[PDB]
Order: C-alpha cells, then structure tokens, then sequence
C-alpha cells in the first residue's frame, strides 16, 4: 500500500535509488495499489517529526512509515514510538537512533527496530566465553540505568546453563567514584575477564582507574556492549588495545538493503493480512480533531527471500546480525566474526593475544603448544554436542582442515582431547602455574629431513613457529642435534608383535 | 540574568499561587541581579499537538524546568512523557509531579525525568516492613500490569535477599479477562494467605468479586492493598477490614507546588555558584546541537539535600526518588476508612485506634496454615510400591498374609501405560507395600491425612535443557514436585551432592550399595574393575534406566565416560524392564541397589548378584525448603529407627525368603 521512506541522513544519499526501489520489487504483488513516497530530512527535531507526520498521514492516508537516523540521539526512536502509539500506524526503525534499543514497548503502540537488543548481545557474549573456556569471571555495574534486567538476566542464565560458571560477586556503584570504597571492591578483583555496563564518559573513568590499579594485564580481559562503544572515529587513547565488542553495524549491507528487506517485510505483513481479512487499510484522516484488525501481532510469521526476518514478542528480530568485533594494535575497531541464525560463527577461531597493551609491558609468560595424534597419549574426540564444551578432563584444541585439494582454504576446526600426554601438560600447569597454547599439526608425521626442509613438530619446534613439543616423539642422534630434549620419564623402545 | 520555568497547568488559582511562589522565592535570596520568569500553559483535549505547542513554546521560551501538575485527567493513560522526551533530546530536567509509573523509573528511556514521588514497588517495602511487624514469610503476588511487573519482582527479590526467602506464588497475565479464579483457588490451596495486588481499578474490583464470590475473605486471609485499589468501584466492591495505605499530601496540589518551587529555586541558586554556563538554544529552526551541561545540571540536582516544606525531608536517592516520606495505614471499618497507623521513613507506628480483622480476635491472624493432606508422588518401586487394579469398582481385596498381618492398602491414582502407548488412561487402583507402611506409620505417630498418587513416567528425574530460551528445568518426580503439585515424595531417593543443592532432605531409612544382576567360565565379574568392562564391546551387554540418578553419579565420575559413551545407547524405561530383557538372556549386566536385587534373588534362583559392595549410600524421604514438615518427621523416623520397627519392616519383606 501507501508506504513513505524518510530519511535524515548527513551523508550524501541521494533519493532517486528509492524511487527505483518500486519497480522491479515486489514482482508478485498482491496488493492492487503499492506506492512508496520517498523523503529526506535535513534536520533532526521531533517539530519536524510532528509536522512530517501530520503532513503523510494526511498524504493520501499513508500506512507505511520507515525511518533511518543518522546522528546518535536514542529519543527520536522513543517520540516515532510515541506517534506509532497515537497514529496506529506501523513504523520501522532503520539505522542510527532509529535503531538504538529502547527497553520496554507498548500494546497501543506498533514501533519496531531493526536492531539487536542486549539480552541476545549478553546471550551471544556468553556464547563467547562459554566457547573459550572462561568460565571464571567477574561483573561491575554501575548507576548506568537498565542495569538490574542485565544482572538478572545474566543470573538467569548461569542458573540456565550447562558451564557451571564461577562468577565473582558483582562490583557495584553508587556515584562518580571517590576511589576509597569502590577501591576495595576493585581489589577483590583477582580473576580474568571482566564485564562491564556503563556508558562511555564513566567508561573513561573506569579504565583510567583500571589502568591505575593495573586491571589490564595481558591475563585480564575486558568485554564491553554496543551502547557504550559509540561513533567509530571517536576513539579516545585510553581504551585497551583488544577490547571486545559486539555490535550489529554490518558495513556489508548498506542501508538500501535493509530499507529494501524492511519494504519486503511490510508488502509481506500487507499481502498475508489482506488474505485474510478485506478492509485492511484503516489509518487516521488528519492530525486535527478531537481499530481491531492490526498488524502489532501479525509479523512474527515473517520471511523475506529466504533472509529469516522474524520478529519477537518484545518487537525485535528473532536472528539478527550480530558482529564480534575488537581493538587491534593500530587503534581500530577490527572486524572479525559473524553470528548465525542461533549458532556462532568464527572467522578467527584462533584467539589473538594482543599481549601488549600498552608500550611498556614487558610479559613473555606464553608458551605454544602442538602434539600428534596418537591413541594411548592423546585421544582426539569431536566437542559434545549436547553441552557444547570439553568435559573437565578434556582440553580444547584446533584442526586446520582443508576442504578440498583445489584450494588451500580451510577450518581450524575445535576438537576436544585426553588422555596421558594431556594429563601430563595439565599437571604440568598446575605445578608451574603458567599459560599453555595448545593446538595440532597439519603437516604430517614426527619429523623427516628432505633437502634441509623437516616437516611436521620438527618442522614446527625448529624453525620456531611453537616453543616445545610435549606429545610423543622418538629420540635419535640428529633430533638430539637440532632441539635439546629433556631427561627420559617413561620408558618405551621398539617391539613386534606376532601371533 | 533570567531563569525560565515552563508548567503545564490548568487552573488560575494555582497559576495565581505558581507565580506568587516565584516572587517569593527572591526574598530571603538577597538583591542579586538573576530574574525569574514563569510560563505556564493549558491543555488541549488531544496529545500530539498538546506536546506540539509545549515542545515547541518551550524551545521559544528557553526553560530551565519543565512542570505536569494535573492529578483529576478524563484520560487514564497520564501521560507527560512526550515533552519530557523533547526536553531529553537536549537533556533538560522534567519535574513530574502527579503520576507514579515504573516506566518513568528507567533512566535510560526518560533520560531527563526528576520527580519528587516513589512508584508504588516502595510501597512493598512499606509491606516487608510489615514482614518487620509481623513476622509473616511466605507470600501470594498477584500482578496485572506488565510494565511495572518486572520492576515490581525485582523490587520484592531486592527485598527477599536480606531474609533470603522465596515468594510462593508469582502470577503475571494481560489485564481484562475475568476468569483468573483458578489461580485464585490453586493460592487458597497453598500454605499462606497473604496476599499482594498490584493492578488498576477495574482488576482489582474484579478479583474483589472474585473473592466475594468465592469467599476467600474469611478468616486469617491477609488482604494488603494500597491507594489505586481503594477507589472507584474497587472501594465499593473490598470487604470490610481490609488494611490499605494512604499518601499523604498526594493529591493536594497548593503546597506541592510551593514545594517544588523551592526545590528548582534552591536548585538555580545553587548552580549559580558555579562555573560553564551553558544555554538551551533555538531548537525548533536549524539547531541540533544538545545542551552540554545536561549531565552537570543533573548531577547538581543529584546531591540536592532540603530542609523546607510541609511534607518535610524531600530527597533524591540514585534513581531520584523521595526520601522519608510519611505514609498512613487505613482500614475498611463497616464501610468507613478508618485510621490505624502512620508510618515515618523507616518505622510504623499504629495509632490509639484498634485493628479489626475480617476474621476473628484484633490480633494479627496467623494465616500460615500447614497441609493437613500432604500429596504423595511415588514411582512404582517394584518390591516396595505394589500397585495393584481394583477387583469391581474402586475397591481392594483385603487379602491377608502368611503371618497374620493384614495388608493395608490405600487408593491410589496412576497412568497406565506410557505416553505413546497409552495417551490418556489414568484409573484409581490399590497401592501397598513398603514405603505405604512407612507412610502408614508417619500418620500412626502425628496425625495427618495424605494424598497418594503416582508420577506421570517411570523416571526420576533428570536436569535437561528445555527446548526454548537455553533453560534448565526437571521432570519426573522432581518435576512434579517443584511445580507445586506434589508435597513430598516417598520413594527411594537416591541421595547425591546436585539435589541437595536444590532441595533439602531428611535422614535416610535404607542404606545400601550397588550391584550386578547376571544370571546362572568366569560368570561373575566382581565389580567396575574388570578390563573388559573398561573396554567394552557388542558381547558384554550393560545398561542402566533411562534419566536415573546413577547415570549422574556415572557423569560426576570423569574417568568413566566410555561405560557413559555405551549404556546410552541401552537404556531401557523400567527395572522391569531390565529384568524381562536379562530373564530373555539378551542383557548381560544391569548396575542396581543391593536389596531389591536380593529380594529378586529370594524371588527366583537364576537372578545372580555380584560379589563387591561400593557405593555405600542410603536412601531417605524426597522433601521441599526449609518448611515445618521437616524436624519432627525426621524424629519420627528416627524413633523407626531406634525400635525394631525396622525389623518389622524386614520381617514384612526383607527377611521373609522361599
């Protein structure tokens, strides 16, 4: 039906792309009468809000509103949610403010986001360490409203989950800290990986105090939301290089597309309701002056070419496209993995080390790791399926499988392992207490010289790519010449078997 | 020099009493040079163009702060939230002063929203300070209103985590149905009776109907309700003796205005003093820019402390809320409000005048009333829980055994068959044996009446992943039992470190280990410790039941995942079933508890047990929380213990051979 596009855009978007975003979509239509009404706002006042609004409903009895915001104001998404709840009619939120999570909606109201709320980011942000192991942690909160749904939320979740976590009490504020009672609580800080929900300027503080107090180390980490992590230039020089953050901006897909999927969603929405039901298009004749069937619980069936575009009963999207996403050393926020419909995908399953955070930490505790797969030492099992994690006894490990001989493309595929040799580095690291990096080898057997080129963990230990090979390795007179062996702890030589 | 204060107000004589208040406010403040000008506006019938015409005459007029002073509105929505969202775009404090939604409470939706009245949830600290008074635990909540229901739970969880109980009953559903009387009924059912509204008029008056007609406002039913749920027709329709609260001051509007006056004034005077004066901008044509001292302002009216007016002590906490506030507590005498208490912000006093109760004497009922019909959930134990069908209609044959004891049987309800098998099939039949003369002798010792039914399955109950939302939940007995329809289950509990954590248990009354059941070359195989059994293969075939507590202890065990690996591609629903399959010669070893098997020993020659004895454990009475149930049923088991009762018990089944 009678849908208008406006955008309040500073970039230099142009509006004739909209006005062929009408022809060749919707190539099946079902409605007889489709018309798009396309609109750019330069200002970004809820005045102009009001008067564009007064002016489309008006326009010809419009049904349809979409909006992208391009500065960083979370209220215009709560004064359209506001017209949605007066006008009855359905508005979808795009891209900036238009898009920011707002908590809680309205049953006269018919406002939705194309956007990820923080209870899926906690979700997946718990799917990260529950995919790394990191189940012992901690958790500050400040005064940062929205707060106790989080802590809740992540209690329900540990009680939910098959980890068990190890979660240090939660580190709470009452004000801008005065560094004489909060400092006490920092200082029962002695785990690792730290959660944090605050905003920006108080983040400032926070890791400025962090950094006074020596809480960025390269054991500790620190994984921060999408609403503290703002615009992409702003990046004060007080952020660790190697901040975790996720955040659904996909640079990939443009605001066209997600305009072009949101119009796809609403002649979706129009189409199935109109089988249904025949006076489907009831809106309000003009602002001055003093309904029953709606599309507020209509859309949750919904699917867009393929693109599973459902929607939750809070109104957000049930799989959105969540970005992992951290700080290297060059002071950018790197793009790196990509989330599935409910599963987590990892374009770098290796995990980086960004060791040196500052300029002057002096840390070498590290050590890499690469055994063999041999059956009495080390038994390479695939990760259970039912809980998603190796077992206490079981350490994780990678495998760089190739997918075919045509290309050198693979995966570092993460495959659970025991037995004696595991026992053996974990005892080890008891005793030492030190940081292992384990992992496989793809280049084949123990070691072969062919023209002053070995291969595999000689190959690997040698030319220095790992530190030492603690699996199992026969010992002869040119091994002792190139590496330096330890003393002999078990005692195995050659033998045939027969009948 | 000039300071400007926006309000939307209606009558004259409060304009009248508004601007006298600003020229009075630059008495006792010296000569300086700093003006003040008020603008206050009136209200159009609609909303859009109402937050229009403030929005865009406050921008005009450059204001400070922005006011809502109308309580007696047609519209039940009250909503001022659009003119505080435009003066949040550039972060300029808003002062609601009528209403007391928890959807104002969230400083990340308003983000420039002040006022000087709490939301209703401080009322239930009001009411835990009557868990101060007297002295009442277990609690009944009744929630209608969805958008203050979360802050409402997590308000009383915030009050429950210094006693560290547990609310019984939590009830949250859409506003208007009418047919809410089952959870009404499946409350009456439970333990306690206080009981905990929070909802508009219209759910109100319709669950006050609802107990009316029901009558569940007899005696020792606590009723606790606050100012929302003692107007309109909810007035009319509430019981006589109903305990209420009243705000004081909360709709008289000519001295809250005078207060609020001075709170901005002493607000002004104080960033007067300070430096990076900023200035809200014409907004309305071509400017963008926010206001950079929004957060300033606001921390200046963060530690904003008074010492002025006629409620007395206004201040703001961390959510900016109000600080000692005097209550009154009243009650429905006869149809007339009577007066019973005062409250300071942090004590309740009631006054010279008495409490009269809807049920007996003036004195605080103990509605904490104890289940006299404890519902009993067994699995069917196959040498302890004989179920038996009915011989004509719901009858038992009182047959009598060999050593003159007659058997007692009880009418018990159970399923039939499993659920594929049997979809709905559900009889009463008669159930005896072991654990029902235990029960038996727990009523012969204290005197209560009970209720024996059987559960759903023939598991145990295991912690699962529920198919939505990544949640734990249990079934089976457990199941059933943290859902509120079972009391206590008597059965053989296998006793671990994971359901203690959960629940809490009695002293056991069995105490044995585990074994294998083969049948009658090396026959036996002496325990966990064979080599073949480590390695296993397609010959020595062993499983376990399916969803069972040793498959647990098995999965604690982390150096025997291969026997894990194996049995789960085994498991069988039953024991009986596992004997049927070993008595077939088709199963090879079957891990069970020692004196079943020996019973099935005494039963038939060929069931063999093995040698070892490990796992040394005992077997007690699946029990619920910290409850009155607990200590004198643990003594009388104890007193089983120390007669020769347990001999008794032995002579029935254990001790009797062929």
């Amino acid at each position: 039906l009678n849908i208008a596009v406006l955008l309040g855009h500073s970039h230099d978007v142009t509006e004739r792309e909209l006005r062929n975003l009408w022809g060749p979509e919707q190539a099946t239509g079902l409605p007889l009468d489709v018309n798009v009404v396309a609109l750019l706002m330069n200002r970004t006042d809820p005045k102009s809000l009001i008067t564009h609004v007064c002016d489309l409903m008006s326009g010809a009895r419009i049904h349809g509103l979409v909006f992208g915001d391009d500065t960083d104001q979370e209220a215009v998404a709560q004064m359209l949610d506001f017209i949605s709840s007066q006008t009855f009619i359905p508005i979808l939120g795009i891209h900036g403010g238009a898009s920011m999570i707002m908590a809680d909606k309205d049953p006269t109201s018919t406002f939705f986001q194309f956007g990820a709320s923080i209870q899926q980011q906690a979700t997946v942000m718990l799917k990260i360490m529950q995919d790394y192991d990191w189940h012992v942690f901690s958790l500050v909160t400040t005064i940062f409203p929205g707060y106790r749904d989080f802590i809740s939320f992540i209690k329900t979740t540990v009680d939910n989950s098959f980890v068990g976590w190890d979660m240090q009490n939660v580190i709470t504020l009452d004000t801008s800290f005065e560094d004489a009672k909060t400092q006490v609580q920092l200082k029962k800080i002695h785990s690792s990986v730290i959660l944090l929900y605050c905003s920006k300027d108080e983040a400032v503080l926070i890791l400025s105090e962090a950094r006074s107090l020596g809480l960025t180390g390269y054991d500790f980490f620190w994984i921060v939301p999408s609403l503290v992590s703002g615009n992409t230039e702003l990046i004060p020089k007080e952020f660790p290089s190697g901040l975790i953050s996720v955040s659904y901006d996909d640079w990939d897909y443009s605001l066209e597309a997600r305009v072009r999927d949101g119009l796809g969603i609403l002649t979706t929405a129009a189409s199935s309701m109109l089988e249904k039901f025949s006076y489907i298009p009831e809106a309000k004749a003009s602002c001055y002056g003093q309904p029953l069937h709606t599309l507020h619980q209509f859309m949750v069936n919904v699917t867009w070419d393929g693109k599973d575009l459902s929607f939750t009963e809070e109104g957000y999207q049930v799989h959105p496209r969540l970005v992992v996403i951290v700080l290297n050393k060059d002071r950018e926020w790197e793009k790196v993995g990509k989330w599935e419909n409910q599963t987590l995908s990892l374009r770098h399953a290796v995990w980086p080390r960004y060791k040196s955070f500052s300029d002057c930490e002096p840390d070498d505790n590290h050590l890499s790791i690469v055994t063999l797969e041999e059956a009495p030492f080390v038994i390479v099992e695939d990760i259970d399926p039912l809980t998603e994690t190796c077992v206490r006894n079981t350490v994780p490990c990678r495998k760089f499988v190739k997918i075919n001989n045509s290309t050198n493309e693979g995966m570092n595929v993460k495959k659970c392992c025991k037995g004696f040799c595991i026992d053996i580095l974990k005892k080890l690291s008891r005793t030492v207490k030190f940081t292992y990096d384990l992992y496989l080898v793809t280049n084949g057997k123990h070691g072969k010289k062919v023209n002053n080129v070995w291969n595999g963990m000689i190959g690997e230990v040698v030319y220095q790519r790992a530190v030492m090979a603690v699996g199992s390795l026969t010992i002869n007179e040119e091994r002792s010449e190139v590496v330096d062996f330890s003393v002999p702890f078990v005692e195995t030589g050659i033998s045939v078997m027969v009948s | 020099k000039i300071v400007n204060i926006g309000a939307v107000l209606s009558t004259r004589k409060h304009e009248q009493m508004f601007r006298e208040a600003v020229n009075q406010a630059n008495k006792r403040h010296g000569s300086w040079k700093i003006q003040l000008n008020a603008t206050s506006v009136t209200h159009k019938p609609n909303a859009i163009q109402m937050a229009l015409s403030v929005c865009e005459d406050l921008i005009s007029s450059q204001v400070y702060a922005i006011l809502v002073s109308h309580p007696p509105t047609p519209n039940d929505h009250f909503t001022p939230t659009p003119v505080s969202y435009t003066a949040g775009f550039y972060r300029i404090p808003v002062l609601g002063l009528t209403t007391r939604m928890s959807i104002y409470s969230d400083k990340s939706i308003h983000l420039s929203f002040l006022r000087t009245v709490p939301p209703y949830s401080h009322q239930s600290s009001v009411w835990f300070e009557m868990m101060r008074v007297y002295n009442w635990n277990h609690i009944i909540l009744l929630v209608s209103d969805d958008h203050e229901g979360r802050a409402a739970q997590k308000r009383l969880e915030t009050l429950l985590e210094e006693r560290e109980s547990k609310a019984e009953k939590v009830l949250q559903f859409d506003p208007g149905t009418k047919n809410v009387t089952a959870l009404l009924m499946e409350a009456r059912e439970l333990e306690a009776r206080v009981i905990i509204l929070s909802a508009s008029e219209d759910d109100a008056a319709t669950v006050y109907r609802a107990a009316a007609m029901l009558n569940m406002t007899g005696s020792g039913y606590v009723w606790l309700v606050g100012e929302r749920e003692i107007s309109g027709n909810a007035l009319r329709y509430a019981p006589d003796g109903i305990i209420g609260l009243q705000l004081i001051n909360g709709k008289n509007e000519s001295a809250h205005i005078s207060d609020a006056v001075g709170v901005v004034a002493q607000a002004v005077h104080e960033l007067l003093e300070k430096e990076n004066i900023t200035d809200p901008p014409r907004g309305c044509v071509g400017n963008t820019n926010i206001w950079k001292t929004g957060p300033l302002f606001k921390r200046v009216l963060m530690s904003s402390k008074y010492a002025d007016g006629v409620t007395g002590r206004v201040e703001f906490n961390e959510d900016g809320d109000r600080k000692f506030a005097n209550y009154s507590i009243m009650n429905l005498q006869n149809r007339k409000l009577v007066q019973v208490g005062i409250y300071n912000g942090t004590h309740v006093i009631p006054n010279d005048r008495k409490i009269i109760w809807p049920g007996g004497e003036t004195e605080k009922p103990r509605g904490y009333q104890m289940s006299t019909r404890l519902k009993i959930v067994t699995i069917h134990q196959e040498p302890f829980v004989y179920v038996k069908p009915t011989m004509s209609d719901g009858t038992c044959k009182e047959e009598f055994t060999v050593n003159g004891d007659p058997v007692k049987k009880v009418i018990c309800t159970g399923p039939n068959d499993t659920s594929p098998g049997s979809p709905r099939h559900t009889v009463p039949q008669c159930c005896y044996g072991f654990c029902i003369d235990l029960l038996i002798k727990l009523a012969r010792t204290m005197n209560f009446t009970y209720e024996v039914h059987l559960v759903a399955d023939g598991k145990f109950g295991t912690q699962e992943r529920v198919n939505n939302s990544n949640k734990k939940e249990w079934n089976g007995m457990m199941g059933e039992l943290l859902s509120g329809q079972a009391d206590m289950i008597v059965a053989p509990l296998t006793i671990n470190n994971e359901r203690a954590q959960y629940i809490e248990f009695s002293k056991p009354f069995k105490y044995q280990g585990l074994t294998i059941l083969v049948k009658k070359p090396e026959e036996r195989i002496t325990g966990i410790n064979d080599p073949r059994l480590r390695n296993p293969s397609d010959k020595f075939i062993y499983a376990t039941v399916k969803q069972s507590s040793v498959d647990i202890y098995f999965r604690r065990q982390v150096e025997l995942s291969t026997m894990y690996r194996h049995m789960e591609k085994h498991n069988y629903e039953s024991a009986a079933e596992a004997i049927q399959a070993v008595r077939d010669n088709k199963l090879h070893a079957f891990i069970w508890d020692s004196a079943v098997l020996e019973f099935e020993a005494s039963q038939k020659c060929d069931l063999v047990t093995t040698g070892e004895l490990f796992f040394r454990s005992g077997f007690g009475i699946g029990m619920r929380k910290d409850s009155p149930w607990k200590q004198n049923v643990s003594l009388s088991i104890l007193k089983s213990h120390e007669n020769g009762f347990m001999e008794d018990l032995d002579k029935t089944w254990v001790r009797y051979q062929e």
